[PDB]
RNA sequence: CUGUCCCAACGUUGGGCCCGGUGAACUGUACAUUCCAGUGCGGAGUCUGGAGACACCCAGGGGGAAGCAAAGACCCUAUGG
RNA sequence: UAGGGAAACGUGAUUCAACCUGGGGCCCAUGAAAAGACGAGCAUGAUGUCCGUACCGAGAACCGACACAGGUGUCCAUGGCGGCGAAAGCCAAGGCCUGUCGGGAGCAACCAACGUUAGGGAAUUCGGCAAGUUAGUCCCGUACCUUCGGAAGAAGGGAUGC
RNA sequence: AGUCGGGUGAGAACCCCGACGGCCUAAUGGAUAAGGGUUCCUCAGCACUGCUGAUCAGCUGAGGGUUAGCCGGUCCUAAGU
RNA sequence: CGUGGAAGUCUGUUAGAGUUGGUGUCCUACAAUACCCUCUCGUGAUCUAUGUGUAGGGGUGAAAGGCCCAUCGAGUCCGGC
RNA sequence: UAUGCCAGCUGGUGGAUUGCUCGGCUCAGGCGCUGAUGAAGGACGUGCCAAGCUGCGAUAAGCUGUGGGGAGC
């Protein structure tokens, strides 16, 4: 498929909010992204 | 007022086309054209820019590879930051 | 519904 | 060290599309126990692979001499074609 | 050490099947330690990395049967497979031969042989399948 | 051919996409319309009362 | 014309069976080694009388549990659709 | 005296996809439009921004809840033998051993696909269901009927390699 | 549709090298549209996922990767909106 | 006799389309319609991609009450409830 | 005495129960319009390290003034 541009920064958005949760988060708050999302398994919107 | 020039785009293959085609690559501001990101990275660094191809990459960011005249060294141009 | 179970 | 000829008519008991797989083993199966060694410790080298696949894997011939030796800290054989 | 990655770099450097690039056995520790195609090239140079030589069918027995069919042998009943219009193009034949004949006649003509007339005759009797083959047509040209 | 699986397998065709208006995933590229807010057909945002209890 | 049949046989491959690993579901009021009879809302493993019955486990083909699966489509009824 | 090749770094021929250009035939069917190009020269210089570009494209990257035996468009239709053939079978180039659990028992009963069965030959069965028979090509030859087109590969007989 | 050697490794039937043996021939090869959306490459891993195992991976984590005056879009108009 | 090459023409697993029998395999499936063999069409009222139009008592229908996203003798969603 | 039945003991599985309340539910008083000076809503950004939420808007968890507040952030 032909993507636009604004479709790019969205898929390249969606893209990083696929990360973990900083190794750090987890001691300062003293101990999951509920927004992963599998290429795959999951299935993005557009 | 947005600015044309984010900051270096440092990596294996930026340095390459550095060492080897006395080019800079830079992150530039998406709504920037090639025309846009020649003159501020001329202004900037002081240098004479003869090509610059650009890439709207999968971080939402707009690269840009600049390459340099003969006079200019792409080497030098970087280790000063 | 068709005559034998369920034809 | 010595010299012996294996009989395959066993690998005939096996489904035919899989001869070659079952007569390598019955080799490793007869070595071990004419040398007193353990399966494990029985080497055949390539030699006796290309022989047993030669003609395909449902072809394996009948029989097959093969060259055995005897040795080390553990025991364990090596053998080959002849 | 998985060479897989080389083999890859190999099949394309070497420019062939990555399934003919050959890696020769004592030096796995060696061409796994290799990066970039460079580092390839190198062992290509060094003859670590080769590549097998691809083979092309043997046209040799065809060759052979190619000789007795030319000659008019291994054609008979039993080897025909295919209809009878279908092993000769009927229509294309029918050019082949119409086309000698208007071949034959033009030059008879120039030659001298045929008069304009004669020659008319002659080409609508052939335009019109008089005559089988070109003897055909001669023998009947000659009285 | 079946209705079911079968028939799944030439749906590859895009309609509904990420409206420009609201910022769902009902804008029908083809129809220009998004059938959550109703951008490309009406001014007004689509809203109707049965979207909820009569009393509520 | 032929294993459709008289009338079945042998064979081939994948299962089946044993071993390592992976590992569900259907179903389950309770009790439950049953069998022959009888009785009972007239179609009982459970009531009554007898008979039989040492426990546990493997494989099988499915006789029974009016087996599992589906609040009968037939039929009637409803001041139903 | 670009490039490429370790090297040689060919010449002719046949048949000829692509591509080019003609002729004929058909319609109670008539087979887009617009931008644009041409018409309308040459030199030198400048300018040519913006968006897409990874990868999969499927018996694991798509739809089907799944790494689903299903579904899903285009181009490669000129690789070799074969033969009428873009057919079978076999084999290159290229791809693959991932239609992704294995080990053991001559490996029983039973089941799935299937081979061969003497004599008989549809007696089976609602019914020849299932299977089987026939078969390619050439020659001879061909009934009733018929809308004269057909029936027709009727049927039947012979041939077939090296 | 594997087999024998061998490599790596705490661990190897299935990760890698070689040989032998095979499978695919309008496809199991090559280029792509839609669609997917980072699945691509690299390194480090095996708690999850993988019809067994795994040192392997479309899995987990971190980095990196897509460069056009002359390929597309962009322009034109089609049914039609 | 030849030429010519017509046809909702013939043979044909060319591609492609279709779906007669096996009432085979499957029937907690590979699959909420699959697999295998057999079978029909295959220059035309042909097959097919993409784009586009027709909307619910309304469409669409070479008509089977067929089809209108696993939904049809009146789709689906929410509301009346 | 194997397979095993019943009840208990120790450990587990499970998350009921009891206690707890940063949330709900309902009542009441006050108050009550925003937008072309571009609202409401949404997209995308924004942090040294930043996935979510919140905030903010290329001056991006913020900039200025006035007042309060105060030794912390
Ligand atoms: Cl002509
Ligand atoms: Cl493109
Ligand atoms: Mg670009
Ligand atoms: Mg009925
Ligand atoms: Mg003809
Ligand atoms: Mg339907
Ligand atoms: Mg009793
Ligand atoms: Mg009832
Ligand atoms: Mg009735
Ligand atoms: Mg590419
Ligand atoms: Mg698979
Ligand atoms: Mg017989
Ligand atoms: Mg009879
Ligand atoms: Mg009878
Ligand atoms: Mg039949
Ligand atoms: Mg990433
Ligand atoms: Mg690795
Ligand atoms: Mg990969
Ligand atoms: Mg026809
Ligand atoms: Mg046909
Ligand atoms: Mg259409
Ligand atoms: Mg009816
Ligand atoms: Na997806
Ligand atoms: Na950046
Ligand atoms: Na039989
Ligand atoms: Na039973
Ligand atoms: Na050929
Ligand atoms: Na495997
Ligand atoms: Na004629
Ligand atoms: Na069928
Ligand atoms: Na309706
Ligand atoms: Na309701
Ligand atoms: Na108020
Ligand atoms: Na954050």
């Amino acid at each position: 498929g032909k993507k636009s541009k604004a479709t790019k920064k969205r898929l390249a958005k969606l893209d990083n909010q696929n990360s973990r949760v900083p190794a750090w988060v987890m001691l300062k708050t003293d101990r999951r992204n509920h927004k992963r999302r599998h290429w795959r398994r999951n299935d993005t919107d557009e | 007022s947005w600015d044309v020039i984010k900051h270096p785009h440092v990596t294996e293959k930026a340095m390459n086309d550095m060492d080897f085609q006395n080019k800079l690559q830079f992150a530039v501001d998406d709504r920037a054209s090639k025309g846009e990101v020649a003159d501020a990275v001329e202004e900037q660094y002081d240098v004479t820019v003869e090509q610059v191809n650009t890439q709207n990459t999968m971080d939402g960011e707009k690269k840009a590879v600049v390459r340099l005249s003969e006079d200019d060294d792409a080497q030098e141009v970087a280790s000063r930051i | 519904x068709t005559x034998p179970f369920x034809x | 060290e010595r010299v012996v000829t294996i009989p395959l008519r066993d690998a005939r008991a096996e489904p035919n599309h899989k001869r070659a797989d079952k007569a390598m083993i019955l080799i490793r199966e007869h070595l071990a126990k004419h040398f007193s060694v353990d399966e494990d410790a029985v080497r055949l080298d390539p030699s006796i692979n290309e022989a047993a696949w030669a003609r395909g894997r449902a072809n394996t011939p009948s029989k097959i001499r093969v060259r055995a030796a005897r040795f080390e800290e553990e025991g364990e054989a090596i053998v080959e074609a002849e | 050490t998985d060479l897989s990655a080389q083999k890859r770099l190999a099949a394309d450097v070497l420019d062939v099947g990555k399934n003919r690039v050959w890696f020769n056995p004592e030096r796995q520790g060696d061409i796994a330690d290799a990066i970039t195609r460079e580092d390839v090239r190198e062992l290509v140079d060094e003859g670590a990395i080769q590549a097998k030589d691809k083979k092309g069918n043997s046209r040799g027995r065809a060759r052979e049967r190619q000789k007795k069919r030319a000659y008019g042998h291994q054609k008979g009943a039993g080897s025909r497979k295919g209809k009878a219009g279908a092993r000769q193009n009927s229509k294309e034949d029918w050019e082949s031969r119409i086309r000698a004949q208007r071949t034959k006649l033009r030059e008879l003509r120039d030659e001298g042989t045929l008069s304009s007339s004669q020659y008319r005759d002659l080409y609508d009797k052939a335009g019109g399948g008089e005559f089988d083959s070109v003897a055909d047509l001669e023998r009947y040209i000659d009285a | 051919t079946g209705a079911g699986t079968p028939s799944q397998g030439k749906k590859n065709t895009t309609t509904h996409t990420k409206c420009r208006r609201c910022g769902e995933k009902s804008y029908h590229t083809k129809k220009k319309v998004c059938s959550s807010c109703g951008f490309g057909k009406s001014a007004k945002r689509r809203d109707y009362e049965w979207q909820s209890k009569a009393g509520e």
